RNA sequence: GAAACUGCGAAUGGCUCAUUAAAUCAGUUAUAGUUUGUUUGAUGGUUACUCGGAUAACCGUAGUAAUUCUAGAGCU
RNA sequence: GUAGGAUAGUGGCCUACCAUGGUGGUGACGGGUGACGGAGAAUUAGGGUUCGAUUCCGGAGAGGGAGCCUGAGAAACGGCUA
RNA sequence: UGUUACUUUGAAGAAAUUAGAGUGCUCAAAGCAAGCCUACGCUCUGUAUACAUUAGCAUGGGAUAACAUUAUAGGA
RNA sequence: ACUCCGCCGGCACCUUAUGAGAAAUCAAAGUUUUUGGGUUCCGGGGGGAGUAUGGUCGCAAGGCUGAAACUUAAAGGAA
RNA sequence: AGAAGUCCAUUGAACCUUAUCAUUUAGAGGAAGGAGAAGUCGUAACAAGGUUUCCGUAGGUGAACCUGCGGAAGGAUCAUUG
């Protein structure tokens, strides 16, 4: 099958390399999972070297995305795949990859910042939310998409290892990079 | 900038959109820079510290440690990005003529933007893992060519 | 490239020069 | 090999085993176990080969069966089990317990104790770091592991293993100008005066080490193995008490006992 | 005169290489060609006799050497094998197999026979010497 | 205590030298670049007086020229 | 080189994109070997020449290829599939 | 702290083979045994040691030799 | 211009062995089993044969590079 | 939960082309070398070998060889201040 050996590859030289041996099973590949965004969630066991387990999501539509700057980790619906760094084609086929930047439900985010900011975007209650809005701060290019209700979010997990989707919410120069990548 | 990629990059663990500043804390904390000291004697070049790069194959602000053989030579070809070929030349004892032949050997090696290298130089690489399907070895120190 | 090469064959050839003038005028006062 | 090897050719055992090229094809093939298969004496060499109890392999297998011997306290059954160095062997039966030491040539000596010196052993440290949840623990050159270590035990320093209660009743840290003998290599089984460190920075340590007759010998750090704190040994050494004579010393002993034997 | 200099190690090792080959010894061992020889390398080798042959005696002596033509079994190739001692042609027969030897000189012909470098030794599994002293018979009749 | 289920082993050993010329291999390294049944040591929180449905051996209807080829039924 | 995918894990191991590099009379590349490598063997004043299929170590194969299941471990052949 | 070769010493280094110590298998090629006295045994019985290119690792030496370097000193 | 003394460089010659060599002979062809200043080319019994083949150069004639099968007990040098 | 089957992709045996290389081998005829007691024709080399021999090159002749041009002594001359 797949193989990682480099026997079948030319020497630093050029010249080829003579076969000695047959393949090995310590030095297979395997097919790529292909992970796509649908509903329909489908993570496959996979029995790998050792009696260990790998997790290979074919499907997924739910991720665990982290807002870093507020340390808030809240799991949200993935939207949309809107750029990736590799290979264009990976985007129209709404493939879910490490690196890849995907749009994710806002609405869980929208509820941590009311419960504890008491901002839309009981007396010892507001005696503490009035505290915490002193030091309150958020970025114009983050707050604008918050209308919309997505968020661009970066995965930061690999689905085809381990059959998640997580993954971090765009900001800072990070965001300005990918925004003006989408700018067109 | 050193955003010329594709993708943004930038070091794994340094998070640069923090409330709070990075004043006042070690290096890869608070959004700082991240750099690191390769022991065996080696100084961190000012370029590394206080540079912009990003090269997750730097000996000093990378993901890369420095183990096994250290080796020196004299830099053959600076043609490849970041990666320069480093000849080491040495004597064969032929036995039964009691006599040496000259040889050679060249090794590719990474070279992080900290360093400024030209053919004829004289390099000093250490040992890493694996970085390409050649490279074993990173650049530690250049000495200008009749320095 | 070019540029960076100009700033340091520019810097070195003024401090060069400087240091020239500094040792005549050091030797200058030692004779005396 | 597609796996793991469970034979060992008798020429390819180790040679301080001492075992004759044509007793047979194979040699025991030693169990994992504490010590490495290198650095070790399995049981069966010890009743058949240095203690004569049994005659054949299949009357070792008879005295362990019976539960009639232990190494560090508990009884074992496997006929190649890796017993090694400080490793103590009782047998109840015949009241004998040995204590495993390497003679000053290199070979397992079966040294025997006394019965108040039976109850513990010495343990070279390997490494101290954190485990499971920030709770500190050391782990020995003997596959032992402690957790709660005294604070000031490092690497490379010897503890006094007490093998009723399992812990470490008193520990000697690894410096300059106690008493080591040498575990591994060509100095093998010599005991002496820790004089110098040599470190050299992502390489081997060198350790110098004095005799009490004043030759000094050098070896790897990892073939050292502190026996007392100062230069008085906490265990008992065999005859020899780690001292190496030459050649010519020891055919001049020699030629004296026939003239008196 | 010779290359002397302490870093001449490869041209002294290749000077040699190249000079060994004008030695008609180490050039007839490694050229490859012996195993193009009858034998093939082989130091004995059976055939089947074809005829029964005289070769003249080459000069300045004067006799008729009894030969054996002989296609060697293995490889199909003929040869002509020398019968040596007094009346031993007589217990050769054709279509006959017979075990061949060297001749002595390592593929060089021997004596006054013209071009013949192999001799027979046995016949219809029987050593001639053992014939030719009436030690055993050949087995048929 | 046969049989049978379950568990483990059969990746060692033995044989051979066809392919293979910086490859194998040798001395020397590295894993801060990984996996590792077993052994050994340590470590695992502040209907429950014990759940459920199957199946082998067995039993008895068999098919095929035929195989540690094979189907259905009754048990546990 | 960058970003991914795959892998027990490093790595053009594989994919996308980018750069134009890499090796060579210090013999690359290609060809020959009646070439498995070594520990060693024969002969040796010294230096050397020749040999090393074979019981120890390492590798490789099970009529030729390829593929794979089970399993801690096999691309296994006194296992399976073509 | 210019970089090396060379040399010295040491560490690490599979066994078997080779050299070699001990030992009267009747000798020998070998083997790794045995010996001592006559008790419920002893000699802690023995199973040494050297060699092991080249490359790599580490101390001492600095003659010989290689490369690098020098005056607008970017000198001490 | 010629005569005499000398120095450096050159083409050579003459005598001689304390040298070398199989000798002829050589002041280098010496300082070599008491064997080592540096470096290039090049030979390994006689033939087959500077032939066949491949490559390369040439308008051609040919040049350069260059085998094997096989054959033979000598061929050859000095005296 | 899930069989047959189906779809796309991957790994990929196997077979069938053209091409190239390797090794072996037939071939009318042409033609080389060598060997084979005691063939035919001359006499070219050895003496100044009866035209001194030889090298390069070119042409010619049954055959060895002959001739032209330049060269060598390994010549049959170390020699004419006559
Ligand atoms: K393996
Ligand atoms: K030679
Ligand atoms: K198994
Ligand atoms: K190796
Ligand atoms: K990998
Ligand atoms: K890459
Ligand atoms: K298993
Ligand atoms: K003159
Ligand atoms: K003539
Ligand atoms: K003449
Ligand atoms: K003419
Ligand atoms: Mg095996
Ligand atoms: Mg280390
Ligand atoms: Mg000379
Ligand atoms: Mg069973
Ligand atoms: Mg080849
Ligand atoms: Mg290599
Ligand atoms: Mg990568
Ligand atoms: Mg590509
Ligand atoms: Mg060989
Ligand atoms: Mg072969
Ligand atoms: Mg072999
Ligand atoms: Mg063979
Ligand atoms: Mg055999
Ligand atoms: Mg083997
Ligand atoms: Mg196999
Ligand atoms: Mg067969
Ligand atoms: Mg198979
Ligand atoms: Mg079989
Ligand atoms: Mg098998
Ligand atoms: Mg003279
Ligand atoms: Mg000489
Ligand atoms: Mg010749
Ligand atoms: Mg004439
Ligand atoms: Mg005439
Ligand atoms: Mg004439």
């Amino acid at each position: 099958g797949i193989s990682r050996d480099s026997m079948h590859k030319r020497r630093a030289t050029g010249g080829k390399k003579k076969s000695w041996r047959k393949k090995r099973k310590y030095e297979l590949g395997r097919q790529p999972a292909n992970t796509k965004i649908s509903s329909n969630k489908t993570v496959r066991r996979i029995r790998v070297r050792g009696g260990n387990v790998k997790w290979r999501a074919l499907r997924l539509d739910t991720g665990n995305f982290s807002w870093g700057s507020e340390a808030v980790t809240r799991k949200t619906r993935i939207l949309d795949v809107v750029y990736n760094a590799s290979n264009n084609e990976l985007v129209r086929t709404q493939t879910l990859v490490k690196s890849a930047i995907v749009q994710v439900d806002a609405a869980p985010f929208k509820q941590w910042y009311l419960q504890h900011y008491g901002i839309d975007i009981s007396n010892h209650v507001v005696r503490k939310i009035e505290n915490r809005q002193a030091d309150r701060k958020l970025d114009s290019h983050l707050e604008e998409q918050f209308a919309s209700g997505r968020l661009l979010a970066c995965i930061s997990s690999r689905p085809g290892q381990c059959g998640r989707a997580d993954g971090y919410i765009l900001e800072g120069k990070e965001l300005e990079f990918y925004m003006k990548k989408l700018q067109k | 900038a050193e955003q010329t990629e594709k993708a943004f990059l930038k070091q794994p663990g340094v998070f640069l959109s923090s409330k709070k500043t990075g004043k006042g804390k070690r290096p890869g904390k608070g959004g700082n820079r991240y750099f690191k000291s390769i022991g065996l004697g080696f100084k961190t070049p000012r370029e590394a510290t206080e540079g912009t790069y990003i090269d997750k194959k730097c000996p000093f602000t990378g993901n890369v440690s420095i183990r096994g053989r250290i080796l020196a030579g004299t830099c053959h070809s600076a043609k490849m990005n970041r990666t320069i070929i480093v000849r080491r030349n040495y004597l064969h004892y032929v036995k039964k003529y009691q006599r040496y032949e000259k040889r050679h050997s060249n090794i590719p090696a990474h070279i992080s933007p900290c360093f400024r290298v030209k053919e004829g130089d004289h390099v000093t690489i250490g040992q890493c893992r694996p970085l390409s399907k050649t490279v074993r070895f990173n650049v530690l120190k250049v000495i200008p060519a009749g320095s | 490239e070019k540029a960076r090469e100009k700033t340091l064959s520019d810097q070195f050839e003024a401090r060069r020069a400087k240091n020239k003038a500094s040792r005549e005028r050091k030797f200058a006062r030692r004779k005396k | 090999a597609r796996g793991l090897k469970k034979h060992l050719k008798r020429l390819n055992a180790p040679k301080h085993w001492m075992l004759d090229k044509l007793g047979g094809a194979f040699a025991p093939k030693p169990s994992s176990g504490p010590h490495k298969s290198r650095e070790c004496l399995p049981l069966v060499i010890i009743l058949r080969n240095r203690l004569k109890y049994a005659l054949t392999y299949r009357e070792v297998i008879s005295i362990l069966m019976q539960r009639q011997v232990m190494v560090d306290g508990k009884v074992r059954t496997d006929k190649t089990y890796p017993a090694g160095f400080m490793d103590v062997v009782t047998i109840p039966k015949t009241n004998e317990s040995f204590r495993l030491l390497y003679d000053t040539k290199g070979r397992f000596r079966l040294h025997s104790l006394r019965d108040e010196e039976a109850k513990f052993k010495l343990c070279k440290v390997r490494s101290v770091q954190f485990g499971q949840k920030g709770i500190p623990y050391l782990n020995t050159y003997d596959g032992r592991t402690i957790r709660y270590p005294d604070p000031l035990i490092k690497a490379n320093d010897t503890i006094k293993l007490d093998l009723d209660s399992n812990k470490i009743v008193d520990f000697i840290k690894f410096d300059v100008g106690n008493v080591v003998m040498v575990t591994g290599g060509r100095n093998r089984g010599r005991v002496g005066i820790l004089k110098n460190r040599e470190k050299h920075k992502g390489s081997f340590e060198t350790v110098h080490i004095q005799d009490s007759q004043g030759h000094e010998f050098a070896t790897r750090l990892g073939n050292v193995f502190t026996l007392g704190k100062g230069s008085k040994p906490w265990v008992s050494l065999p005859k020899g008490k780690g001292i190496k004579l030459s050649i010519i010393e020891e055919a001049r002993k020699r030629m004296a006992a026939q003239s008196a034997t | 005169g010779k290359t002397r200099g302490m870093g001449a190690g490869r041209k002294l090792k290749s000077h040699r290489r190249r000079q060994r080959w004008a030695d008609k010894s180490y050039k007839k061992s490694h050229l490859g060609n012996e195993w193009k020889k009858p034998f093939a390398g082989s130091s004995h080798a059976k055939g089947i006799v074809l005829e029964k042959i005289g070769i003249e005696a080459k000069q300045p002596n004067s006799a008729i050497r009894k030969c054996a033509r002989v296609q060697l079994i293995k490889n199909g190739k003929k040869i002509a094998a020398f019968v040596p001692n007094d009346g031993c042609l007589n217990y050769i027969e054709e279509n006959d197999e017979v075990l061949i030897a060297g001749f002595g000189r390592k593929g060089h012909a021997v004596g006054d026979i013209p071009g013949v470098r192999f001799k027979v030794v046995k016949v219809s599994g029987v050593s001639l010497l053992a014939l030719f002293k009436e030690k055993k018979e050949k087995p048929r009749s």
